[PDB]
RNA sequence: UAAUCUUAU
RNA sequence: AUCAGGAAAAUUAAUGUAUACCGUAAUGUAGACCGACUCAGGUAUGUAAGUAGAGAAUAUGAAGGUGAAUUAGAUAAU
RNA sequence: AAUUUAAUAUAACUAUUAAUAGAAGGUUACUAAUAAAUUAAUAAUUAAUUUUAAAACCUAAAGGUAAACCUUUAUAUUAAUAAUGUUAUGAAUAAUUAUUAAUAAUAAUAAACUAAGUGAACUGAAACAUCU
């Protein structure tokens, strides 16, 4: 779960 | 007397099996021979599966002194190698006999007809090669009664025809597969 | 490789929403040759992520398995590939059984007469595809070639 | 690792006995996991067996990107947009506003703009624990029809408020996937019709790939009777 | 010191962490006796030789043949944009193994030639007979 | 495995840093390992010790 | 004519230059191969004209 | 000695 | 010399031959096997530098290998 | 709205009673997938009934073997055609590919209960031998 959501905010950061 | 140790045997009931059903996973190579003997092949004095003993298993029982001491002993029939006479196969058939069965072949008046005797006590007392033998007899006997006729060159004669068509169409054709094409027909 | 990249990073890699497997029934409306293609290339992309899914697991020891969840997929896509391949055979063989039952593939000849041939309000389009449908004639030779031949006979005196 | 474990499936019956551990002696199991875990990646919340999980838009009650009342909890009475589902645990990840846990995290796992090694980081939560929104809550939502969605592309059902059912809660609307990879076949060739059945005489596909497509030794497939192979069989 | 760590006698062994063990594991190609013949599957390829050698019989070996006009466009994955199709078998109790349905898209191959279906056509499509 | 001899030669491409690349990055799989093995392994005045 | 590792070597010269397989092809057709190769990185012990 | 039995071809 | 010494599986000519699978590390008079132990035990074969010699005895040792899961001191009685 | 108590789970065995019926393991990989129909109920549905795909190797009994390997050659003949190249004189002889027809094959099978064959001894008799 942990691993999933910083996934995404390294996404959201990206973009 | 009884017939325990033979009439006492079961045999696996094998299914009827329908033209149209699926094959069981070990069909044998070689067809059924001989009829199926009603009570099977003895499991226990397997020395009379290839003889006529007449139902005459081996005996254990106990040897009794005079202090009354039991030890086990066994008792064996009276076994006898035999070539005896069969009318219907015009030859003589060797084969091991009790004393007893050679007495009752002896009464009956001939070997066939010891094994031809009808009744299921006779039948019990047959081995698997006296119902062999039986088969064997009563087959010879049922040929010289009923002859074919009282077909094989017609269709000797259809086979090169029909193997021509079947070529004129395309495909070719064998005597065996001919034959079994037209064994019911 | 993949635009020669010793690995594909996650924004290399398809994502997982954008990307599905094939369906079934898609598969079964492509052809031989088309099928046989899509295999070749599944397999191609199999042993790119093989490779460096393996490095991922034998090097960096990594439970990230992205690679391994794409070889998977691809796998699925090419069981269903094979799957429709052996359906479509079987249906075959079904037709040719069918056919060879000689009422039905009578009554089926009378059907495509009553409906479609013989019949106005093309024709010879019909024909050639009925024709190559139904027998072995194309613009070599057998039993039922001269059937079909036969047969286009007797139409052509009923019309 | 240096492993090569991956590349097939051996000592088969042991990883079996290992996979599939009694269910009664599941604590003892997850005991050491729980240990071996550092605090900002295990979860409190069970996981759940593949069996016991929700695979239909029927058993989740809420998709990711509604927005649903969080309850029986910290940060009780809180709306909150649900971000993504967890499908091991059988829990959604709410967003900001949702439970969170402050949590120490090393410099491998840091977001850009991070003075401290602490970061807040949201904990899962069940359906169970929160309710839908529509501003008003919802109590119990029901499903008793079916349509296909435009935009999911799935024949998804219609959520309805338990009891009244034409008040219907509708699905939120997801993100517009925009696809540009060199592993997706487009729409137009991924559909377009390249075979058709025409041809009784010729097969579709040859002779010669017939073994890779079926085995044609397969022990299963067993041969049908005829009237000689019966004659042969019974005495 | 075997390992320098290690300076007093711990129970731990000169290589591995135990000697004993399950010995009834099946063989591999490595263990054994020079006679010792396990094999891969790799090679009923040829025949043996009387002298020992070995003779290949090459139309029993395995080519592995690859269209000669690959379509490349085809791509392992499918857009996901594109709904998964499903079809309908409604008045066939066979399926897509039915005959009769078999027959039935024979005749209108025959009639029209070549039509793609509904899905086929439209990609917004994802139900439909064929 | 099976080498094999081919008349064009070949150079694999350089492996990635551990900044670019996000999966080939062994600190993090190798650092979790370590952190399973002090856990499991610690036993008694040991889970006072500090970790590594 | 001439020996037999020759005769093989010209076979192998002449389906190079054919474009066509440098080998006898076998019968036996695998349409759908489920075979996949992992590409290894290549030791000390190898040159850049061979792949493992 | 076409009771039995042993051997060889 | 008496102790009297295995078994079993052809040749010319023409036409072929794209050469399959498995073993290959290191250890093996041993810490890597059999002895419950990194056990002075047990464990098959071939080379085994020269100088010396009857010699594979014995001395030395070119090369190679090794100097060790115990050390440092003290060295009473025994 | 929550808590407690008692009962119920895909997720214990044992004894009894009642009812009903007579049933795959391992090995490691080129991993051993499924598709449908009809009827009822509530287009998707769950339920019932029926059809259908794949499914490696070993588990005495295709032939071997040192279980998970080797060898047999059904991606075979044999024939009939068609296309290709060579030999010798339109016809004949061999080879390769592609259709059509013909030819055989896959024992992993319970355990308890029953019936039959053979049939102990310790032990008891305060010994022991009939007897047990
Ligand atoms: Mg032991
Ligand atoms: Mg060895
Ligand atoms: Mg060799
Ligand atoms: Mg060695
Ligand atoms: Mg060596
Ligand atoms: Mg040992
Ligand atoms: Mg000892
Ligand atoms: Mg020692
Ligand atoms: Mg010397
Ligand atoms: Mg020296
Ligand atoms: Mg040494
Ligand atoms: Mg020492
Ligand atoms: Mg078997
Ligand atoms: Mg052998
Ligand atoms: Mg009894
Ligand atoms: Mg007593
Ligand atoms: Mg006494």
């Amino acid at each position: 779960d942990f691993m999933s959501w910083f996934k995404r905010k390294k996404q959201e950061e990206h973009q | 007397r009884q017939w325990r140790l033979i009439e006492t045997r079961k045999i696996a009931k094998q299914p009827n099996y329908q033209v149209g059903d699926a094959k069981p996973l070990h069909m044998p190579k070689e067809r059924k021979k001989f009829p199926d003997y009603k009570y099977g092949e003895s499991n226990i004095f397997k020395q009379s599966n290839k003889g006529l003993y007449g139902g005459s298993f081996v005996q254990f029982g106990n040897n009794i002194s005079e202090s009354k001491a039991k030890t086990r002993k066994k008792w064996l029939p009276n076994v006898v190698k035999k070539g005896l006479w069969s009318e219907t196969l015009n030859r003589k058939i060797s084969i091991k006999m009790t004393a007893k069965v050679l007495k009752t072949i002896s009464k009956e008046g001939g070997i066939d007809n010891y094994l031809t005797k009808e009744k299921s006590a006779r039948i019990k007392e047959l081995g698997p090669t006296g119902w062999k033998l039986r088969y064997r007899v009563l087959k010879r006997k049922d040929e010289i009664e009923n002859p074919p006729h009282k077909r094989r060159r017609l269709m000797s004669f259809l086979y090169p025809l029909e193997k021509l068509e079947y070529r004129s169409v395309g495909k070719d054709l064998n005597y065996k597969k001919f034959v079994e094409l037209f064994a019911d027909v | 490789f993949s635009n020669k990249k010793f690995i594909r990073s996650a924004d290399d890699l398809p994502p997982s929403s954008h990307i599905r497997p094939w369906s079934i029934p898609e598969l079964r409306h492509k052809s031989f040759n088309d099928l046989h293609s899509l295999w070749y290339n599944c397999l191609r992309e199999q042993n790119v992520l093989a490779r460096e899914n393996h490095l991922l697991k034998n090097i960096v020891g990594s439970t990230h398995d992205e690679f391994s969840e794409l070889s998977n997929s691809i796998r699925t896509t090419m069981w269903q590939i094979r799957h429709v391949l052996n359906e479509r055979e079987l249906a075959y063989s079904a037709s040719r059984e069918f056919l060879q039952d000689e009422s039905e593939r009578k009554k089926f000849l009378d059907t495509l007469a009553n409906d479609y041939f013989l019949n106005k309000d093309e024709v010879a389009s019909m024909l050639t595809r009925f024709q190559l449908a139904i027998f072995g004639i194309s613009e070599t030779v057998d039993i039922n070639f001269i059937d079909g031949i036969k047969f286009l006979a007797n139409l052509k005196l009923q019309r | 690792s240096g492993s090569y474990q991956h590349l097939s499936n051996v000592g088969s019956r042991v990883m079996k006995r290992l996979g599939n551990r009694p269910k009664n002696f599941l604590p003892h199991s997850e005991k050491f996991i729980k240990k071996s875990t550092p605090e900002f990646m295990k979860s409190d919340l069970k996981e759940v067996d593949e069996k016991t999980s929700f695979k239909s838009e029927k058993e989740w009650k809420f998709i990711p990107g509604d927005r649903v009342v969080v309850m029986s909890g910290a940060s009780k009475g809180n709306i909150a947009v649900i971000k993504s589902f967890d499908k091991r645990t059988n829990s959604f990840i709410l967003d900001e506003n949702g439970p969170t846990k402050t949590v120490p995290v090393p410099k491998q796992f840091w977001l850009e703009g991070q003075t401290s090694h602490m970061i807040t980081i949201p904990v899962s939560i069940l359906g169970k624990d929160l309710r839908l929104v529509a501003t008003v809550a919802v109590r119990d939502v029901s499903f008793n029809g079916s349509y296909y969605d435009a935009d999911y592309k799935k024949v998804m059902p219609y959520r309805c408020v338990k009891g009244q059912p034409d008040l219907i809660i509708p699905w939120p609307k997801p993100d517009p996937i925009d696809v540009q990879t060199n592993l997706a076949t487009d729409p137009v060739i991924a559909r377009e019709q390249t075979f058709w059945v025409d041809s009784v005489v010729r097969n579709p596909i040859p002779k010669k790939a017939i073994p890779s497509i079926r085995n044609p030794h397969s022990k299963y497939k067993r041969g049908t009777l005829t009237a000689k192979d019966i004659a042969k069989l019974v005495a | 010191l075997t390992r320098p760590w290690k300076k007093y006698r711990d129970g731990e062994l000169f290589y591995g962490l135990s000697k004993v063990g399950n010995k009834r594991v099946p063989l591999t190609t490595k263990q054994g006796n020079k006679t010792m013949y396990k094999g891969t599957r790799a090679s009923g390829i040829g025949r043996h030789t009387k002298f020992g050698g070995y003779v290949i019989n090459w139309k029993k070996v395995r080519t592995y043949v690859t269209p000669d006009m690959v379509n490349f466009e085809l791509k392992p994955y499918v857009n996901a944009n594109v709904p998964p199709l499903k079809h309908e078998f409604k008045g066939f109790s066979g399926g897509p193994l039915d005959p009769r349905l078999q027959l039935l898209k024979i005749k209108e191959y025959i009639v029209n030639g070549r039509v793609q279906s509904e899905g086929a056509t439209d990609t917004s499509c994802y139900k439909e007979r064929g | 495995k099976m080498t094999i001899e081919m008349e064009e030669p070949f150079i694999w491409p350089e492996e990635p840093r551990p900044d670019e690349n996000s999966f080939w990055d062994s600190t993090t799989p190798d650092n979790m390992e370590k952190y399973r093995e002090e856990r499991l392994n610690c036993l008694g005045s040991d889970a006072n010790k500090p970790g590594t | 004519d001439i020996n037999v590792s020759e005769k093989i070597y010209k076979w192998t010269k002449a389906g190079i230059e054919q474009g066509k397989e440098h080998f006898k092809v076998g019968g036996n057709k695998v349409y759908f191969p489920k075979a996949r190769i992992i590409l290894l990185r290549p030791n000390a012990k190898h040159t850049p004209y061979q792949a493992k």
